[PDB]
């Protein structure tokens, strides 16, 4: 039973560098093809490179081409992708895949078969500076909520009364401004006469800058 | 080098049929391809690749309700049977020398709960937020089945485009759809104006939420 | 001294897959030619070598194994693999280094009435080591015990794929050569 699973992903400023890694183990990669293939949020797949067995073969899509090196250390079952002068456009999940090497009649060479997908890696791509958020209070069955404003980068956890609270709650998935900082919200829906006699803290946590905040929301 | 056709969006109700439908470039009419499940949020999965005399190679693992045909310039993805779990994208995918071409994808939504009409509350910016200069309208979209919506603000009654965001939606813990969007404003901006609202259309029928400044 | 790989892919009779035929090659000149001037293989697939530079490739010995299934275990000849087919009549070693060919012979191995003359083994106590070939034919038994069909737990371990023309593409007959380098 076979397993890919890649390292080395995270959030660089444009310009820059990256090595992505692809840790092979269920099989005897010296001997099947190598690929990455990416997905940038919300977009569909995109193939980015292809190397062959033994490193002597490696073809690249046009996009990438000039900035990335696909390799592989077959002595430690490991495919590595370098990524160059990095553009807000690598923005993406990057996967690793495995094949076998076939003939193609219709091309009359060799095809590389991507039968076996990695778990993935993200990498993030931005001109901003590490940032904690701001917490405003969505104040009010009714529904409240917490504003988690302007930070960067992901992620940032919401628990309700330190966890205490989890019926009803929905944490929605961030947006990315124009402005290069993230913003979501959480928010719980409740029993409407719960106002007066109960207390509902968001506690909001962004490990990339220490920021924890508790924010209490109240009635208007 | 080739190039896949798949149509963007497809649907058919729990324990239905669908025939997803890739085609390729005519210049490549007879290349062989492949076919990738995609999950939500899940990473992808492959199928089987597709030869042009209507053979087929599974992976292990791959249920007998997904089959593979073939046609001209075409190529047949067939799922019969269909149970939540084959709510996924879809990718086919080619080879041309050397490199890979994958498709658009095609999003299958397996209708398999009731149709939903969805919850609508617009929040004003919190005073604490004014303090702070900035101001942003909150607008919480909640409990609707399927998760396809179209968000339009207005500044009094003319349509605004700049200064928002929106989410794409994703289901509750009660197996049911949600979405957020945001207009960002400047306190001034907030202030000289009698209304706003957030606009809601859900297949046709439309929700309207309005607040202002007081 | 010209290598017989004509002969191997010519050849009018295959083997069952239980009974897999294995053909050694050595010390001769390889023409590959017939790989690539037949364009009906429909299963082309190399581990640790290119299909098309494959001449350029020095092997002491090359050992080319025959045999008959159909086209939904084809998928099975492949390390790795698991299923009857793979597990109890032909199974590829993990570091496989060489390439699989499969081609449709239901023009030569189905009729209109029905091929039966070709079988696989369905029943064994273990799985096969790569490359071991069983072509016993005891009733099986899951203790052990000697038995007889029909009878409390026997059955005869091989059962007979059925080739017609006239069947789905998965279930015609496809004629499988698997080339070993060393
Ligand atoms: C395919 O089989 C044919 C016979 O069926 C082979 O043809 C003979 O091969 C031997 C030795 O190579 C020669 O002595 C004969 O002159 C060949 N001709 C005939 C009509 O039998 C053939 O070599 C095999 N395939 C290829 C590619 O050569």
């Amino acid at each position: 039973q076979v397993q890919l699973v890649e390292s080395g992903g995270g959030v660089v400023q444009p310009g820059r560098s990256l090595r992505l890694s692809c840790a092979a183990s269920g099989f005897t990669f010296s001997n099947y093809a190598m690929h990455w293939v990416r997905q940038a949020p919300g977009k569909g797949l995109e193939w980015v490179a292809v190397i062959s067995y033994d490193g002597s073969n490696k073809y690249y899509a046009d996009s990438v081409k000039g900035r990335f090196t696909i390799s592989r250390d077959n002595s430690k079952n490991t495919l590595y992708l370098q990524m160059n002068s990095l553009r807000a456009e690598d923005t993406a999940i990057y996967y690793c895949a495995s094949g076998y090497t076939g003939y193609d009649y219709f091309v009359r060479g060799d095809y590389y078969g991507l039968d076996v997908w990695g778990q993935g890696t993200t990498v993030t791509v931005s001109s901003a500076s590490t940032k904690g958020p701001s917490v405003f209070p969505l104040a009010p069955t009714a529904a409240l909520g917490c504003l988690v404003k302007d930070y960067f980068p992901e992620p940032v956890t919401v628990s309700w009364n330190s966890g205490a609270l989890t019926s009803g709650v929905h944490t929605f998935p961030a947006v990315l401004q124009s402005s290069g900082l993230y913003s979501l919200s959480s928010v719980v829906t409740v029993p409407s006469s719960s106002l007066g006699t109960q207390t509902y803290i968001c506690n909001v946590n962004h490990k990339p800058s220490n920021t924890k905040v508790d924010k209490r929301v109240e009635p208007k | 080098q080739p190039v896949l056709t798949q149509s963007p969006s497809a649907s058919a109700s729990l324990g239905a049929s669908v025939k997803l439908t890739c085609t390729l470039s005519s210049g490549h009419s007879s290349y062989a391809i492949a076919w990738h499940q995609q999950q939500p949020e899940k990473g992808p999965r492959y199928l089987m690749k597709l030869n042009t005399d209507g053979s087929h190679s599974k992976g292990d693992g791959i249920p007998d309700r997904f089959s593979g045909s073939s046609s001209g310039a075409e190529r047949y993805l067939t799922i019969s049977s269909l149970q939540s779990e084959d709510e996924a994208d879809y990718y086919c995918q080619t080879w041309g020398t050397g490199i890979l071409v994958f498709g658009g994808g095609t999003k299958l939504t397996v209708l398999g709960q009731p149709k939903a009409a969805p919850s609508v509350t617009l929040f004003p910016p919190s005073s604490e937020e004014l303090q702070a200069n900035k101001a942003t309208l909150v607008c919480l979209i909640s409990d609707f089945y399927p998760g396809a919506v179209t968000v339009a603000w207005k500044a009094d009654s003319s349509p605004v485009k700049a200064g928002v965001e929106t989410t794409t939606p994703s289901k509750q813990s009660n197996n049911k759809y949600a979405a957020s969007s945001y207009l960002s404003l400047t306190p001034e901006q907030w202030k000289s104006h009698r209304s706003y609202s957030c606009q809601v259309t859900h297949e046709g029928s439309t929700v309207e939420k309005t607040v202002a400044p007081t | 001294n010209l290598c017989p790989f004509g002969e191997v892919f010519n050849a009018t009779k295959f083997p069952s897959v239980y009974a897999w035929e294995r053909k050694k090659i050595s010390n001769c000149v390889a023409d590959y030619s017939v790989l690539y001037n037949s364009t009906f293989f429909s299963t082309f697939k190399c581990y640790g070598v290119s299909a098309t530079k494959l001449n350029d490739l020095c092997f002491s010995n090359v050992y080319a194994d025959s045999f008959v299934v159909k086209g939904d275990d084809v998928r099975q000849i492949a390390p790795g693999q698991t299923g009857v087919i793979a597990d109890y009549n032909y199974k590829l070693p993990d570091d496989f280094m060489g390439c699989v060919l499969a081609w449709n012979t239901r023009n030569i191995d189905a009729t209109s009435t029905g091929n039966y003359n070709y079988k696989y083994r369905y029943l064994r106590h273990g799985k096969l080591r790569p490359f071991e070939r069983d072509i016993s034919n005891v009733p099986f038994s899951p203790d052990g015990k000697p038995c007889t069909p029909p009878a409390l737990n026997c059955y005869w371990p091989l059962n007979d794929y059925g080739f017609y023309t006239t069947t789905g593409i998965g279930y015609q007959p496809y004629r499988v050569v698997v080339l070993s380098f060393e």
